[PDB]
């Protein structure tokens, strides 16, 4: 379930063997630097031998380091935890900001257990359940054949509940876990002797398994270390670990888990897949915030953080004086900064046309022309955002294609920051102002 | 550690030392056989306060 | 195979009987002096004398607080409890810092038990009301066999566990906690297909009796005696579902707890640990965390706690016109033995370089090491210690196994300081 | 009540003779011959009971004894009397009102004595018949030093002996009205009289502790854990007229006690409009207020003020003011803490660290005491000499010497505008 | 017995044409204002105006809490007065506005009566019995039980429903055991067992209670003074049930809540009703707010709202600054730290300071109730003494010239013994000085 979203052309960092960024692949255009970068942060995170490392990416509005994060997350895939939040999520009400952070730092961390199951699996040849009325003593055979062998089984008490639970019939194709007792019924066989009711509702036939009627499997668990931590702070925590409202979980309790999870990982009972966790608008965070960071980074249970700023020199909130980049400089002195430059005429008109291609919008060569020069004059994202506003005028003309006029319309219709800043200006009087003045008559 | 098995490989009673060489492989062989993993439960105070 | 962190190399202090400390011991260089004082204060803290005791590690960024803490911690040894915090944490939304603090006070303060351990473990052979009303239950084992009488709560945590007749139970008598281990291995045939899992029948006597150690803090018993925290009664649930947030614990039950535990010290079944307590970033603190600490220091029965701090002449937070040597105001300044942390050179920078790339398994040629290192001296410390993880990485794409000068050029064109990023910015 | 060694344990008392003059150096305390008058005069007040709601503030430098004559206070008043002292940081809670907050420390230092006279028998176990209905017949028999008989007893004492189980040959206590029975070891011990004693048992509880037991349904609880809440008013206006009440029958008496904010400085205006009020009504207990700074901005106002407090509760006190100790007084107060902490000092050792005390701080030398000890143990010595002293002096700074330190290198510390010079280089 | 500040006020000292004497009810001087405070009284105990604001106004060390007392003493025991600071409104439970509205009703007292007929006294007989036939009832069909009560003055045989013979299982009652039964409710309570039956066991664990005094079925009327704010709390917080559910609410901490304004209005209806019926009277009584400059611009407004309601008890109000900024505002300086509109609405009191004369007669008639002697040469220097820095530092220097007199073994209180207490103890402008 997804939609065509900001990020959603981008698959991947685009890299080859040796680490170098091709010039456009995977949906990622040009920023070769930066990309690299992210290629070798890739490279260490999947290593898993680095802890705690920060990186810093900066660089001017609409220069793709949200994109590049996004790159970052899909070269990382499946398996390995990825937890993108903003600033404006850790200042919360139920939970103290560096509670908050913790949880944060925790959901990052991934634990894979990996578990071999005995599996039954067959077609039911028939079923058997002798129940005494008014008695609780309850008998049953079941016969399970495969394609090679056939078997039949005895069944206790707790089988023969599941299996009258699951409504088991002859004609179902069915697997028996003999360790959770569980019931999944995978498909039909034949038909239901065409009783005069659920006619035909059983086309969809399976085939017979086949092999050993007892066939051992495995099922790896991947759970991360946040969701241990609500499972083991209390009794009630697993209720948590949906509706929420975990409370300020004491810090022994963290230091228990850190302890136990270091020996199962020295035990080789569980893997640990650190993760990358990405905050965006970083500055928006307090001085205490960052105060927290710098110790956090410190720990061995810890992610890489990669942070998303833009405002460059600004007061630190919390503080009366500005900082570099908005965060103190003792944050600073332990990260890496990757930067972010703007994009040429080039660069922009293929991400145009890219994003064209994402939208299933075909665009002529004059309207790609005009769009990426609007794009070049204004802003890249408005021209991302014209892209469709064109596409839904040009159906309103009955017309399979996107022309230039379509383009020229959804300039007219639909604004600009310097347009409508140009026409404030012009007319201040029909707005309210800081000071609380403003003329609705037109007399 | 224990300072009563030092003693015993002092006295150089052959049998003894065999007997201690017993315990190791013992230990190195399975746990439970010198020791069950006892099950950790918390601390029982008598009275509350 | 192995992950490596901040302070990954930092074994100990590295100091001799005598106390004087080695240039190169411990993973540590230099720094002597601070070294020479922490080792001073482990004695101190070791002999268990005194209480409230509070020193400051007074130095500028990337000098080794940090790494002190660390390596007094692991010199002390995992017996001692040491809590390192930043003042961040005590800002709490649910209590006030004052209980926040006082609970991380007491958290660094150990306590060592002895407690014995009454086990029953049999499989289940009758099930007798004595008819909410007491149960009989039979139970055997290897060696014999054995009839219990079980209080009623133990009959309602047996009912709402399953077990049946010809099960394998263990009750630990201490707690009234009854868990099924599973079904016992002489009823492995008495179906083919069920949900069982069969478990052989437990060796020895029915009844068995071990003493063990276990650990606690001050905090441990105060949260235990304060509300309830476990059982298999739907009593323990509403109990401990109810008023689940945390509350400010009062002053009488702490001394209640400390009179217990005087008495169980007098009785000689408990022992003492004191600890370390480490706050870092303590300029983060606000004016009424340092006033309420100038009360806890005083207070006959406190951990050794050390604070780290890096700022100077700047105001206390939370007060508009305090001008402090750190942050810190002169009422808990007068509490504090200053101890102060020196830059590093060249040649220790070097050092410190080269042990990282060894404690991390790179290679690293002469020639690079040696432009590392002046790099460093150039920017910062850190900087060059950050690099290195790239710097490896950078190695391993070119097919090859020791670090190279283009690597480290390449990686510095890469990845830029926050000087670089100001100048950029401007 | 074990506990460990802090800065103030060696304060056994005041230091009074019969008529209030204190001698130069008893039961801990040096000196501050008019600050001890003052204090003796207050506790001698207390003493008397007819006085209430009396502020008293100690002044004068910080580091001046001010905690250390709140300590002697309280010691010399000595138990059976309340004594709170409480930090003013601890008031501003999360859950609790700061005028609710002050009014319960008011009421925990006002203190309520009710004899309970209960009819509890004491004797060592004879054997004790049990049986069916023929609704029970049993029979017990009790031995003491000069008797040994029967006693038949009822339906609900044979419930109460099942439950508990008595064995015999030990020692059990049984209640005739409230019915609990005590069990004790067996007889080292010996009963030592009359089987049946009747033998009063007192009862020490405050307002507070009172309000807080009708304040619920379990409220006594509250009292450990601290949830209390807001208390209803009417509630504490039937437990003010039951008081009344009950001190007009004789069946129980009042212990006036001593309330201490040891860091006044920190409420706001709020809390000492409410404190003017609350010193004027019947049961308030007297408060001793310490404040080291002369003229400040009092919390919540933006105007200085001539204590930190407002004038109203200038005009309601009076202020008892500390002198700075002479270098005698130094002298001997650091002789009677390094006997305190065991610490065998030289004569020179101890000039030496007199002079270092009156220079910088006492509190200074006061820690220096123990650093030394553990240095000097390194060096395997008994004796502290002089040379362990400066290598304390040399390895451990005060605040004068880190602040120089700080001042000359600044640019390598973070400044209030957050500018530092991480760069060793240029 | 303890000496408060304002233990010396024993009345308003009123003549029955409401003029002052001198020195009369622990007070000196203040003529004006004890005139005041006596039409205020009056008012007060009219009992007919609601909403009424009057506000005692004056400096530090006036009389503005001792004319409140005064006025709490004079009203009598019978009259609300619930007194307060303005910094308690400030709650962290509910707004400061529901704190006002509730400490506001508070000083609104019901006095309602109600007849009360209870059964006691020794149970010995209990005889149930069943319906004359089997089919008359369901199940068990038991009938009517009948109980005899045995009290000082005779028996009785009573007949009860079978809801009483249940509540007569459910508390557990034999016989020889002292029961208590209320037929307004039909309520069965276990008083204990009887004196007389005490040494039946020679040990067991029973709590036995004498025979019951007076007739078996005594029949009285009982009156209580209950406030609003009471039935208030009844209806948001009831103690009925006994399920679970209920017991668990019962641990749970009584929090306070907004109550509705519904809440009230049903609870004004009831009231009206029952003062209707003639069973009830309503007793407007005086809310007390000390340190009125403390609260906030909102309580202020809601205070302006609150003396428009039908039912308000006249609230006094004490300040002791001028010109001053109200707390909540920025710019609005007003006479005595209360909002313009606020004052509009108030009488203000003016409350004079006092001579050397009459301070003399205050540190006199303070070292009488006090239970301590004090020299004509000694007091002369305390009322100097006081006019010099402050009258309440030389009553408040009363306490330690005694105590050190005490120590000196002397019966009344000598000029050194005040000199030293001097010494002592300094004031506020010495330690100022001191400090500077
Ligand atoms: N180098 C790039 N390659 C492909 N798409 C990009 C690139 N840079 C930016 N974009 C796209 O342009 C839009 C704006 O980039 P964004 O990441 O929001 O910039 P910023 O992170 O500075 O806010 C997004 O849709 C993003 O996917
Ligand atoms: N003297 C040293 N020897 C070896 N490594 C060091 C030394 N000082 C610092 N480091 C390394 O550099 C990091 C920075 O030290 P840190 O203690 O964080 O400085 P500070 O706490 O003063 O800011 C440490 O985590 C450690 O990994
Ligand atoms: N007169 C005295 N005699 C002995 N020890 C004293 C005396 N005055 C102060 N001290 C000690 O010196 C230290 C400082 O006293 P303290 O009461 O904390 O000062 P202040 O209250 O002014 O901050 C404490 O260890 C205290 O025990
Ligand atoms: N008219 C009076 N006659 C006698 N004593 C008085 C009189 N007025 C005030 N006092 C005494 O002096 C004190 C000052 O009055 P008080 O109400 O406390 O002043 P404030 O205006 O500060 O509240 C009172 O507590 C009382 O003990
Ligand atoms: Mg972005
Ligand atoms: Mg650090
Ligand atoms: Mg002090
Ligand atoms: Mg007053």
């Amino acid at each position: 379930l997804s939609l065509i979203a900001a990020h959603s052309h981008i698959t991947g960092l685009g890299l080859d063997e040796n680490l170098q960024p091709r010039p456009t692949s995977e949906g990622m255009v040009g920023q070769l630097q930066a990309r690299r970068a992210a290629g070798v942060i890739l490279k260490m995170v999947q290593n898993g031998t680095i802890a705690g490392r920060a990186v810093l990416v900066a660089g001017p509005p609409s220069t793709g380091k949200t994109a590049l994060a996004m790159g970052v997350s899909q070269s990382l895939g499946k398996d390995v935890p990825f937890t993108a939040i903003a600033g404006s999520e850790i200042f919360s009400l139920e939970l103290s900001k560096t509670e908050a952070l913790t949880q944060a730092f925790r959901k990052s961390i991934g634990i894979k257990i990996k578990e071999e199951t005995e599996l039954i699996e067959g077609e039911v040849v028939e079923i058997q359940i002798d129940r005494s009325i008014t008695g609780g003593h309850k008998q049953g055979k079941l016969t399970i054949k495969t394609t090679d062998m056939e078997t039949i089984y005895e069944l206790g008490n707790k089988m023969i509940d599941g299996l009258t639970k699951e409504k088991v019939l002859a004609g179902d194709v069915i697997s028996i876990d003999k360790a959770s007792g569980k019931i999944t019924k995978l498909g039909r066989s034949f038909a239901r002797s065409r009783d005069y009711d659920a006619m035909g509702a059983d086309t969809r036939f399976v085939q017979c398994p086949e092999g050993e009627l007892q066939k051992r499997k495995t099922v790896v668990h991947t759970v991360s270390l946040h969701e241990i931590d609500v499972i083991n702070s209390r009794t009630q925590g697993f209720l948590a670990l949906f509706t929420g409202d975990t409370g300020e979980i004491r810090s022994e309790v963290r230091d228990q888990i850190n302890t136990k999870v270091a020996e199962w990982k020295e035990e080789g009972k569980a893997e640990i897949v650190p993760g990358v966790l990405f905050i965006d608008e970083v500055h928006m965070l307090d001085i205490e915030c960052f105060s927290f960071i710098n110790r956090a980074l410190e720990d061995e249970f810890a992610p890489i953080v990669m942070m998303a700023t833009n405002r460059g020199v600004s007061k630190t909130r919390g503080t009366n004086y500005k900082s570099p980049h908005g965060l103190p400089l003792d944050l600073l002195d332990r990260s890496i900064i990757i930067t972010t430059k703007s994009y040429n005429e080039q660069e922009i008109k293929t991400i145009l046309s890219i994003r064209a291609q994402e939208e299933e919008v075909e665009l002529s060569s004059d309207a790609l022309d005009l769009l990426t020069k609007t794009g070049v004059e204004t802003s890249l994202r408005y021209s991302s955002n014209l892209i469709s506003v064109a596409q839904q005028i040009a159906m309103k003309r009955k017309n399979n294609t996107v022309e230039v006029e379509d383009v020229k319309r959804a300039y007219l219709l639909f604004l600009d920051s310097a347009r409508s800043v140009k026409y404030v200006q012009e007319n201040e009087s029909q707005y309210i102002d800081d000071q609380g003045n403003v003329q609705i008559s037109i007399a | 550690s224990r300072a009563q098995t030092k003693a015993t490989l002092a006295s150089g009673n052959f049998m003894s030392i065999v007997n201690c060489l017993m315990q190791l492989r013992k230990v190195c062989n399975h746990p439970n056989l010198f020791e069950v993993r006892p099950i950790l439960t918390s601390f029982v105070l008598e009275h509350c306060v | 195979v192995t992950r490596t962190a901040a302070h990954t190399h930092i074994k100990g202090l590295g100091l001799d009987e005598s106390g004087v400390a080695k240039r190169v011991e411990g993973g540590f260089v230099g720094q002597i002096e601070a070294r020479e004082a922490c080792g001073v204060i482990v004695d101190l803290i070791k002999a268990k004398k005194m209480s409230g005791r509070a020193i400051l590690l007074a130095g500028g960024p990337s000098t080794g607080k940090t790494a002190l803490a660390l390596a007094i911690s692991q010199e002390l040894g995992p017996k001692v409890p040491f809590c390192p915090l930043v003042g961040s944490e005590l800002y709490s939304v649910e209590v006030k810092k004052t209980e926040t603090l006082m609970e991380n006070f007491r958290r660094a303060i150990g306590l060592r038990i002895k407690e014995t351990k009454e086990v029953y473990e049999g499989e289940v052979t009758e099930l007798t009301p004595e008819d909410i009303s007491h149960v009989i239950v039979g139970l055997k084992s290897a060696k014999g066999t054995k009839t219990l009488r079980l209080d009623p709560t133990i009959y309602e945590s047996i009912q709402r566990e399953k077990v049946s007749i010809g099960d394998v139970i263990y009750i630990e008598a201490n707690t009234g906690a009854v868990k099924r281990v599973g079904r016992s291995d002489a009823y492995a045939t008495e179906f083919d297909l069920e949900t069982e899992e069969y478990v052989p029948l437990p060796k020895g006597e029915v009844h068995k009796k071990k003493e063990i150690v276990q650990d606690v803090t001050l905090h441990d018993l105060d949260v235990a005696n304060a509300r309830p925290q476990g059982g298999q009664d739907v009593i323990s649930m509403m109990g401990q579902l109810l008023k689940p947030k945390k509350t400010e614990i009062t002053e009488k039950l702490r001394q209640e707890v400390n009179k217990v535990v005087a008495k169980y010290i007098d009785q000689g079944v408990a022992e003492l640990i004191p600890g370390v307590l480490f706050i870092d970033e303590v300029n983060m603190l606000d004016i009424e965390i340092f006033t309420y600490l100038n009360k806890a220091l005083e207070s006959n029965i406190a951990p050794v706690v050390v604070l780290a701090s890096n700022r100077g002449m700047t105001t206390v937070r939370g007060t508009e016109d305090v001008i402090s040597p750190h942050g810190v105001p002169p009422d808990l300044i007068d509490r504090l033995l200053i101890v102060r942390t020196l830059p590093y050179d060249k040649d220790e920078i070097r050092t410190i370089i080269e042990r990282r790339a060894t404690v991390e398994r790179l290679q690293v040629e002469s020639s690079a090491l040696d432009l590392l290192a002046t790099m460093g001296t150039e920017t910062s410390l850190r900087y060059a210690l950050q690099l290195l993880a790239p710097c490896g990485i950078l190695a391993q794409t070119s097919n090859r196994k020791e670090i190279v000068v283009n690597d480290v050029n390449e990686a510095k064109l890469l990845f830029l300081d926050a000087k670089r990023s100001t100048k950029i910015l401007e």
